[PDB]
């Protein structure tokens, strides 16, 4: 546990740090034309590029007890830094869905309706809506220093802002998942439907299907247990019933942490294990 | 309750 | 027979590099080394035109040095007006596969090229309110690859099977036909003062021709590739043809020599299109490595970088009054440097 | 707004330009694009018999999808100049008739061979798929019995039957390619109905396009 | 036929006079140092005459 | 074969409607726009109504907005200009007029033939001079026209108009831009401006320059045009 966690949380950090530096240097320098992907695939590779460099700075806390000897002010930040790349990162999943849903299913009515500089307004107006909504974290967040700093934390919550948590998670997560979810199935079915036919080549989509199917699998095992056991931890607060249970839900967002860090830095092993085009351009790259 | 000072932990919690 | 037509044409071939290498004795290198340096020239992209959905081949800068027009495979033709970026005009074309085009030193006819051997001359200055076809004028058997007007009336056309020939408008027959390239022609390019013009083709040779005489005058070699970018000089007693050995090499037309060539030992990628200053002292060429190139005529050193292009460029023209430079590549898009 | 009244027109003018070519644009992206190529008197004529200048275009229209091919057996140039155009196409038609490995033009067949991994093989076609055609295949039985395979090939170690032949050709013609990695080769045995000949086509884009959308969106 | 219009195009070819490079090197640089003055791309020009600027 | 044929017309009670069409032939009715210039019976032009290709900008003149609706049909190459409240005020001569605007076009180059309505009983001003010159044939006429603004642009260029309206006839354009000459202009019509001041100089007029000449402004909306300079032969 208390060594479990630290060395989870430096090895994430390090594969990430790799991978995001790697691929940086990949899709930075290359000659052709812009891809429209590419952007989606290169904001999502900053969100997470700082979702983890003060990780190294939290793991203190982690790694006897609640240790913050660093400082005082790097925790607000950080607090509010990887909460805006931890919003960041959902919605970027889901506009990369339904835009790969665009892109595939309905090639006919989104030809025209997708455009570079409607994704990069799009970029800036989700990275300032992902800002904004991570301005509460940065006011809760404070030291305490009642027992030599034992942790640095905050007031749980008003019941009104236990309902705007709440709607905040299901207007962030709960509705991008179902639009991944759809979209993804759809592509699925179109794409078993044209491979079921007896065709020549077709045999080899098997890539693509098990793309899709790893993509939505990662997803489903890392971000859902977190965001239900938080759902759950507010239902129970609004309730007032005396289904108030013990730290089993505590104990559940906590272990669930690392799955989300996980997640987040084997995102950039899968671009280059299943993909081309930039697995060509990582070892042109790299020389 | 709001002078225990619950720690969220890594993610934002609740 | 073919002994001693062979034996006389190696005879005179050995005589005629005798003479040419008799009128050689101080060379250009070290004639230029007695002037003021030049400074780095920073072009930055003053306008950028789009629209185009398809890659751009070649294009023709006005006489007004305000209109230019865009050839792009894509069937359409669109007339640019540079100073405020709006297309004065977009014609439809029947085909899809545009290697040139042409604007009349007029205003009032556009040429155009394509891969079905046939002209595509229209007319833009008409009493109706659309741009309609002047005169298709078939009789070549080879791909479209350059023409140029000359007067209201005179065109030259270059065509893919190894000749060229010269148009009337009305009768659509070529009054003269320029026969002799044992390759096939890719470009040409008109003296200031319409009177001679040469023509590059793929077998390293670039031939001087005669519009009124109707034949080949003078022959110059010394190109390693086959030539893709002709532009005749300022003056119009000399011209620079760009090839694809990476190497763009000058000919004056006076001392039937290779004055020197531009060469450097970074880049293997061959030039798609030439062109001079006002003054004719930059010779700014665009290669095939994603950007274009700018090149002293006098001193042979690079003197300014022209990049900004997703793709590789192949159009480049110069105004009139040499104030501002336009390059086309094929990420269909156009940008004007000052 | 430093704008005059002319220039209000204009880009009025202008906007409606680009609108129109906006549209003209999406709608031939509709089409499928396909190129024919073959070596010397090839049987590219079958294709354009079962369904219907140095450039000539021949354009039918399926349920729900429409077609556009190219012939270029009228240029009769340098084929390294001119190919800049077929850039981005869906396919390449290549012809090649099976009733060529003893005719002499040097074999014919190892003309035909040449200019597949010639095309094939090449910068400006790394991309795009290759749709391969037999031809004659009844002139093919017939001959096979009067002389064998090895004139053409003399590494055949197999009978001089129809379907090892058949598939020893395929191998053969498949073996070619150098970047199995990007680009797929479809092989048929065209027929004497129309229909048997065009609903490989038809299964063949249908599929390169599917290919083609999922590289460029990243899912392949 | 070929051979015979290729030796006599190369006669012509032949036929024409020669003259010195150092006259043409001389005429070029004249050429060039009498335009530079109105080359608007070597020499700078204040962004006041430029209808290309922003 | 290019026509603008105008229907409907006559004697109107006042408070009504009355139908009106530009049926266009001999050119594509999809680039040009359309105008509505009337002609009081005595003498004056003015602009009334302008909608541009594909009806993107429509305009009105201030006495006629609120009251009058101008549309086109494309397929039809037809235009209307349906009217309701009809006054004495709308009792002139109506003419539709075809212009094209871009680099080099020239505007106001043809128009219609006309129709006659009769009902039972900061903008830009333009002033002439004269209304009257004596003139015989084989003379120098100088006919100017000032501006109440100056007309010259930032772009460098002057937005002047020149018009020749013989009677019995439809006002014909002759100068565009106050120094470019219109198609089928003879090279005797020129034409001089600086801004404010503007001439329009006609040398060896034989018999076909007489009528009434209008000049007007490109500027704005309202499209003020000019008062008349009748030539009399003498």
């Amino acid at each position: 546990t208390s060594v479990f966690l630290p060395v989870f949380y430096t090895a994430v950090f390090l594969t990430g740090v790799l991978g995001n530096l790697v691929l940086m240097g990949a899709l930075h320098f290359k000659p052709g034309s812009r891809r429209l992907i590419d952007i989606f695939i290169i904001n999502l590779a900053a969100s997470d590029f700082i979702f983890l460099v003060t990780l190294p700075l939290w793991v203190d806390k982690e790694a006897s007890l609640g240790l913050w000897r660093t400082g005082s002010f790097l925790c607000k930040g950080s607090s509010y830094m990887i909460s805006v790349n931890m919003h960041c990162s959902v919605l970027l999943l889901t506009c990369m869905s339904v835009d790969r849903y665009l892109a595939i299913v309905w090639p006919v009515v989104s030809r025209k309706f997708r455009r570079t500089d409607c994704a990069y307004v799009v970029c800036a107006s989700i990275w300032f809506i992902s800002c904004l909504l991570g301005l509460p974290t940065l006011l809760s967040r404070e030291l305490t220093l009642i027992d030599d700093k034992p942790y640095c934390a905050e007031k749980k919550a008003t019941p009104i802002k236990l309902i705007w948590s709440l709607v905040a998670l299901i207007f962030t997560f709960f509705v991008p998942l179902l639009s991944i979810v759809t979209c993804y199935c759809c592509i699925a079915r179109k794409l078993c439907a044209h491979y079921q036919q007896s065709g020549k080549h077709n045999k080899k989509l098997k890539k693509s299907i098990k793309i899709i199917f790893i993509v939505v699998a990662a997803f489903l095992v890392s971000w859902l247990p977190f965001n239900t056991f938080k759902f759950l931890a507010i239902v129970s607060g609004l309730r007032q019933e005396h289904y108030l249970p013990s730290a089993i839900l505590q104990l559940g967002m906590e272990v669930s942490g690392p799955l989300a860090f996980a997640n987040s830095c084997v995102n950039p092993f899968i671009y280059y294990i299943f993909d081309s085009y930039i697995r060509r351009a990582i070892v042109h790259c790299l020389c | 309750e709001p002078r225990l000072w619950v720690v969220p932990g890594a993610l934002p919690q609740v | 027979e073919l002994d001693q037509l062979r034996q006389e044409a190696e005879q005179l071939k050995n005589q005629i590099r005798d003479a040419r290498k008799a009128c050689a004795d101080a060379t250009l290198s070290q004639i230029t080394n007695n002037i003021d340096p030049v400074g780095r020239i920073q072009m930055r992209t003053r306008r950028t035109l789009r629209g185009h959905l398809a890659k751009i081949y070649a294009m023709h800068w006005g006489t007004d040095s305000r209109l230019l027009v865009s050839a792009s495979q894509d069937g359409k033709l669109i007339i640019w007006d540079s100073y405020t970026t709006n297309k004065v005009h977009a014609i439809p074309l029947r085909s899809s596969w545009v290697m040139t085009c042409a604007y009349a030193p007029s205003g009032n006819y556009v040429a155009c090229g394509g891969l079905d051997n046939i002209c595509s001359i229209y007319n833009l200055k008409t009493r109706e309110g659309n741009v309609r076809v002047s005169r298709e004028l078939a009789g070549h058997t080879g791909y479209l690859s350059c023409c140029r007007f000359l007067d209201d009336n005179q065109i030259v056309t270059s065509s893919g099977d190894t000749t060229c020939a010269l148009w009337d408008i009305e009768t659509g027959q070529q009054t003269t036909t320029f026969t002799g390239h044992t390759g096939d022609v890719m470009s040409l390019s008109l003296a200031p003062d319409t009177r001679l013009f040469v023509s590059g083709a793929c077998d390293a040779s670039a031939k001087l021709w005669d519009v009124r005489e109707g034949m080949c005058r003078q022959t110059f070699t010394g190109h390693e590739s086959d030539i893709n970018a002709i532009c005749f000089f300022p003056n119009g007693n000399a011209f620079a043809t760009g090839s694809d050995d990476a190497t763009c090499r000058l000919f004056d037309l006076r001392a039937d020599q290779e004055l020197m060539t531009y060469s450097h030992d970074n880049i293997i990628c061959g030039i798609t299109s030439v062109s001079f200053s006002k003054s004719g002292r930059l010779l700014l060429a665009g290669y095939d490595d994603f950007n274009c190139n700018v090149w002293d005529a006098l001193k042979a050193d690079r003197a300014g970088v022209l990049a900004g292009h997703d793709n590789r460029v192949s159009c480049l023209g110069v105004t009139d009054d040499g104030m501002a430079v336009a390059t086309g590549s094929w990420d269909s898009f156009l940008k004007i440097w000052n | 707004c430093t704008l005059s009244a002319e220039d209000k027109a204009a880009v009025e003018r202008s906007k409606m330009i680009d609108r129109n070519l906006r549209e003209d644009g999406e709608k031939a992206a509709k089409e499928v694009k396909l190129l024919l190529l073959g070596a010397g008197e090839s049987g590219k004529c079958t294709i354009v018999k079962q369904m219907k200048t140095g450039i000539v275009e021949t354009h039918f229209t399926f349920k729900d999808l429409y077609f556009k091919m190219f012939d270029v057996t009228a240029q009769r140039s340098e084929r390294k100049k001119w190919i800049h155009c077929f850039e981005g196409v869906t396919a390449i038609i290549f012809c090649v008739a099976l009733s060529d490995y003893d005719l002499v033009l040097m074999n014919r067949m190892h003309a035909s061979m040449k200019l597949f991994d010639s095309i094939c093989n090449n910068k400006w076609f790394t991309e795009t798929s290759i749709i391969l055609f037999l031809n004659k295949k009844d002139l093919f039985e017939e001959k096979i019995k009067r002389s064998p395979l090895t004139i053409c090939y003399p590494e055949y170690t197999g009978s001089n039957t129809y379907e090892e032949a058949a598939a020893y050709i395929q191998c053969q013609f498949e073996d070619l390619n150098r970047r199995k990695d990007t680009k797929e080769i479809y092989t048929h045995f065209t027929c004497s109905t129309d229909t048997k000949n065009v609903q490989f086509v038809f299964d063949a884009v249908t599929d390169v396009i599917i290919k083609n959308n999922l590289k460029e969106c990243g899912l392949y | 036929a070929q051979a015979r219009k290729l030796v006599e195009q190369l006669k012509m070819e032949a036929n024409i006079d020669r003259i010195k490079v150092s006259k043409a090197a001389a005429d070029l640089m004249a050429y060039c140092e009498a335009h530079a003055k109105e080359d608007p791309l070597l020499t700078p020009v204040p962004a006041s005459e430029n209808p290309f600027r922003e | 074969d290019v026509q603008l044929v105008e229907s409907g017309g006559g004697l109107v009670q006042p408070g009504g409607s009355r139908k009106l069409s530009c049926s266009a032939s001999g050119f594509a009715f999809s680039s040009f726009g359309m105008h509505w210039v009337r002609q009081a019976p005595e003498k004056g032009l003015e602009w009334v109504a302008y909608i541009s290709s594909g009806s993107g900008t429509i305009y009105y003149a201030d006495t006629v907005k609120g009251r009058f609706t101008i549309s086109r049909d494309d397929p039809k190459n037809t235009l209307f200009l349906q009217m309701t409240s009809l006054r004495s005020e709308d009792t002139a001569m109506y003419y539709c007029v075809r212009s094209i605007y871009y680099y080099g076009s020239s505007p106001f180059d043809f128009w219609g033939q006309g129709t006659t309505l009769t009902v039972s009983s900061s903008d830009i001003v333009m002033t002439q001079a004269t209304s009257s010159v004596p003139v015989t044939p084989g003379e120098s006429v100088s006919i100017s026209c000032r501006s109440s603004k100056s007309l010259l642009h930032s772009n460098g260029n002057t937005y002047l108009y020149w018009f020749l309206q013989r009677p019995g006839q439809s006002p014909q354009l002759l100068i565009y831009r106050m120094s470019n000459l219109a198609s089928g202009v003879p090279d005797r019509f020129s034409g001089s401006g600086s801004g404010t001041a503007f001439t329009l100089t006609i040398s060896r007029l034989e018999a076909e320059d007489v009528g009434v000449y209008y000049c007007m402004q490109h500027l704005e909306y309202p499209l003020t045009f000019g008062a008349g300079t009748k030539l009399e032969l003498k």
